[PDB]
RNA sequence: CAGCCAGGAUGUUGGCUUAGAAGCAGCCAUCAUUUAAAGAAAGCGUAAUAGCUCACUGGUCGAGUCGGCCUGCGCGGAAGA
């Protein structure tokens, strides 16, 4: 229920220690042998899945930090002590991208996993290590080579297998007040939404329909009460893509013939994403008439130009929801990532 | 300063009786007594009190004005008494008055039993509400302030004691 | 005491869709447990609500369990009455380990 | 024009008949049927014309329907049809884009049957023109 | 002077290469009537209608009050076995 955000932040790879050069009296005794042992390693940033939070302020909060420096080594072949790895928590599904190789090391799919986005440096070599008749005087110093300059630009994709996107106070934020438990604030006035809401539903024994939602826009790059643009960045992850139709507005905008304009959205952005499977379900038919509603259905889906099987519910009231919860959790169990 | 030689004037019936430091404000409502730091003397003049300070202290006039802010208290407090309301917000808050115990409900593993002190009298007008009644402001503040310490308002939904008064901030913080 | 709690037991289980019931007698062969019911789960989410359901009824019942296994694995979870023993087990899982010899 | 019960208004213009897209069903939520257009909102203005914005008030207490008075039109939606320019600056500041004179909008400020701010006839000549020259306009006193 | 009791408005939801902006990251002149005073502007801050306060004016007690600098002597900076 509260505002989305995304950012990126700078770290540094931590940098190998130095070498030490190093020569000691003892009681009375002038000349011993070269003391100064080797560095620190640099230290490992990690990437650890976080499912107990969804926030992500704590990356414009504290935007740089650097990774202790390997201690330098000391006296009595004293070595660096290895710079403590600091783990960076981040939420699950945030997509990585370096300046430079902007691939993807990994997506952050399950949780309890950790991943190396910076390795650190090696450490330096000490006089003591450089002990030999040819120089007869180790005093040469070798330095630590720095760590891998990586910098991270994060975005958030939430995971969840069923995503709700449809035109204004159309139902797409009422859909969750149906058996799911969540309640973002849905009303019948424009757009009934700021923010996404998710919700989970339990049907049988491990089996779940978590339900995204997204704040739609109008004709695509236009806005009713500036609502913005680029929220169908938190989409494009579902495996199983549902749309709502508006239905019967007081004054909105008209039926089906509208709708050959919503084909453009989904392809907008760049390409749909392969054309994930998009399946046209109805709502709020309650306060209308089903004898009058068949005909608008056998109107709507073919207008457009789309001929599969349509399912024709009134999510509003919350009733008849179930046919789709069992017949898309049919698709998972006889349909899995392959 | 100003305020000391501004003076306070009491309503019939309550007697004060000056026997060097220590002033007692008994009346209708009760019998409330303290003492000063012996830096300002007190004059029986006419159907009021004023005050001033003495040579040789450097203070003089800030406590000066405090005597007669104190004294502003009493004579309220044992002619018309002070009034404090609280109200208890969220599902599972209860409280309820048995003789001078104070019960309460704020989720906890077990009932807190609350004593007041002797100049304090408490009553529940709901089951969400409490209404505090005494002759003195010192002690009817400190009981209020106890019962909002037991369940401070955290400000993110408020659930817990609050005063009648004081209102609380609701913010969105730690997004998501 | 013995007969009554076990079929309390075995009723409540199967209100909640317990296939596979069969109610062991091991008297005399071993001196630990008095009866042994084996029950089957498909999977991890509803056998820990059956191994919910039965230690609240236990707390209800005024009989108090003195030791559960199950934690943060559902292959296996074990709730205990005293001279009752419940085995509420993963059809899967099962096979690997005995059914009725013991 | 008395207290809280939020008086509210949105309108666009009277020409059409009630779109959407620009306010949508938001011209009233607490008690107000979005239906009501077509039987007290189309009882004067469909007598002389549909071709201005009218604000509209609520003053709803209790009852099913509304207890209003329709007033004046605002006084920036005179500036395209009777006046000139009928989109607006583009360039805010950088040069003049429209013109204006005293001849131009004299008696169409005086059309205002009650809406006035005292008696003074030529006090109220120059008001008009405080939306004016916000735009890049020219005077021509 | 600060307290307390009231006002805090009219074009005006100011239009504008404004994807919404009705005071707010952009946009501009920074003007224009009614009045005892009120800014296209002071802010906590909603997708906005919003909720409330303030810049100034009036009344109330009435004689001092308002906010800048120099300077001796004082405090912090000043934690180790």
């Amino acid at each position: 229920m509260k505002f989305v955000d995304e950012a990126s932040i700078l770290v540094v790879a931590g940098d190998g220690g130095n070498g030490c050069v190093s020569f000691r009296r003892e009681k009375y005794i002038p000349k011993g042998g070269p003391d100064g042992g080797d560095g620190g390693d640099g230290g490992d940033v990690w990437m650890e899945a976080d499912e107990n939070l969804n926030t992500l302020i704590d990356y414009r909060f504290e935007k740089s930090f650097r990774a202790e420096r390997g201690q330098n080594g000391a006296s009595r072949d004293c070595t660096g002590k290895r710079g403590k790895d600091v783990t960076i928590k981040v939420p699950v599904g945030t997509r990585v991208i370096d300046q430079g190789t902007g691939e993807t090391m990994g997506d952050m799919t399950k949780h309890g996993q950790r991943l190396l986005v910076a390795k650190g440096g090696w450490h330096g070599l000490g006089n003591t290590r450089f002990k030999s008749s040819v120089n007869r005087t180790p005093r040469q110093k070798t330095n630590g080579t720095p760590g891998d300059k990586r910098e991270l630009l994060l975005e958030l994709m939430l995971l969840a297998d069923v995503g709700m996107l449809g035109m204004p106070n159309a139902g797409k934020s009422t859909f969750i007040r149906a058996v799911s438990a969540a309640k973002p604030k849905v009303a019948d006035y424009p757009f009934t939404t700021l923010v996404p809401s998710l919700g989970v539903v339990r049907m049988d024994n491990e089996k779940s329909f978590v339900v995204a939602d997204i704040p739609g826009l109008i004709e695509g790059a236009a806005e009713g009460a500036g609502l913005g643009i680029r929220f169908l960045k938190h989409l494009e992850r579902c495996r199983v893509l549902l749309h709502l139709i508006d239905i019967d507005p007081i004054d909105g905008t008209d039926p089906v013939e509208n709708a050959r304009i919503i084909i453009s959205e989904l392809e907008k952005y760049s390409q749909d994403l392969a054309t994930k499977p998009r399946w046209l379900v109805f709502n709020k038919i309650d306060l209308l008439d089903k004898v009058e509603a068949e005909e608008k259905a056998k109107a709507i889906a073919e207008a457009l130009g789309w001929e599969d099987k349509y399912y024709l519910i009134s999510a509003a009231s919350g009733l008849g929801v179930k046919d789709l919860c069992w017949d898309v959790m049919t698709f998972i169990i006889e349909n899995p990532v392959v | 300063s100003r305020v000391a030689k501004a003076p306070v004037v009491v309503p019939a019936g309550v007697d004060v009786k000056i026997n060097g430091q220590v002033i007692t404000i008994k009346g209708k409502n009760g019998e409330l007594t303290r003492t000063l730091n012996d830096a300002v003397e007190v004059k029986h003049a006419d159907n009021t009190l004023t005050f001033g300070p003495r040579d040789g202290y450097a203070d003089g006039w800030a406590q000066a004005g405090t005597a007669r802010a104190l004294l502003n208290s009493m004579v309220i407090g044992v002619t018309e008494g002070f009034t404090k309301k609280l109200q208890l917000v969220g599902v599972g808050y209860r409280a309820a008055v048995k003789g001078n115990v104070i019960n309460l409900s704020l989720g906890f593993s077990h009932p807190v039993d609350h004593q007041l002190p002797a100049g304090i009298t408490a009553e529940c007008p709901t089951q969400t509400e409490i209404v505090l009644k005494g002759a003195d402001k010192q002690v009817i503040g400190q009981v209020a302030a106890d019962l909002r310490a037991y369940r401070r308002p955290e400000p993110y939904k408020g659930k817990g004691v609050r005063y009648a008064d004081e209102v609380v901030r609701t913010k969105e913080a730690k997004k998501k | 005491q013995g007969k009554a709690l076990q079929d309390f037991v075995i009723d409540k289980i199967d209100d909640l869709k317990g296939q596979d019931i069969i109610a062991l007698d091991v008297q005399g062969k071993s001196s630990i447990t008095d009866c042994m019911i084996i029950c089957t789960g498909t999977s991890s989410r509803h056998v820990m609500s059956i191994a919910d359901h039965v230690v609240q009824e236990s707390r209800a019942a005024g009989l108090l369990p003195l030791g559960v296994e199950g934690e943060n694995s559902a292959d296996w979870i074990v709730v205990d009455l005293g001279d009752v023993i419940v085995h509420v087990m993963q059809e899967e899982s099962r096979r690997l380990y005995e059914l009725e010899k013991l | 024009a008395k207290k809280v019960q939020a008086y509210v208004k949105l309108q666009v213009a009277a020409g059409m008949a009630n779109p959407s897209p620009p306010v949508g069903p938001a011209l009233g939520q607490q008690g107000v049927n979005i239906m009501e257009f077509c039987k007290a909102f189309n009882a004067k203005t469909d007598s002389i014309e549909k071709g201005l914005p009218i604000p509209v008030v609520i003053t709803v207490y209790a009852d099913r329907s509304f207890t209003f008075v329709t007033k004046t039109p605002p006084a920036a939606v005179l500036l395209k049809k009777a006046a000139g320019i009928k989109s607006g600056s583009g360039k805010p500041n950088k040069d003049k884009v429209g013109k204006i004179s005293r001849a131009q909008l004299q008696e169409i400020a005086q059309t205002k049957a009650a809406d006035m701010t005292g008696a003074d006839i030529e006090a109220m000549t120059r008001s008009i023109e405080g939306t004016a020259r916000s735009m890049g306009l020219v005077v021509e006193d």
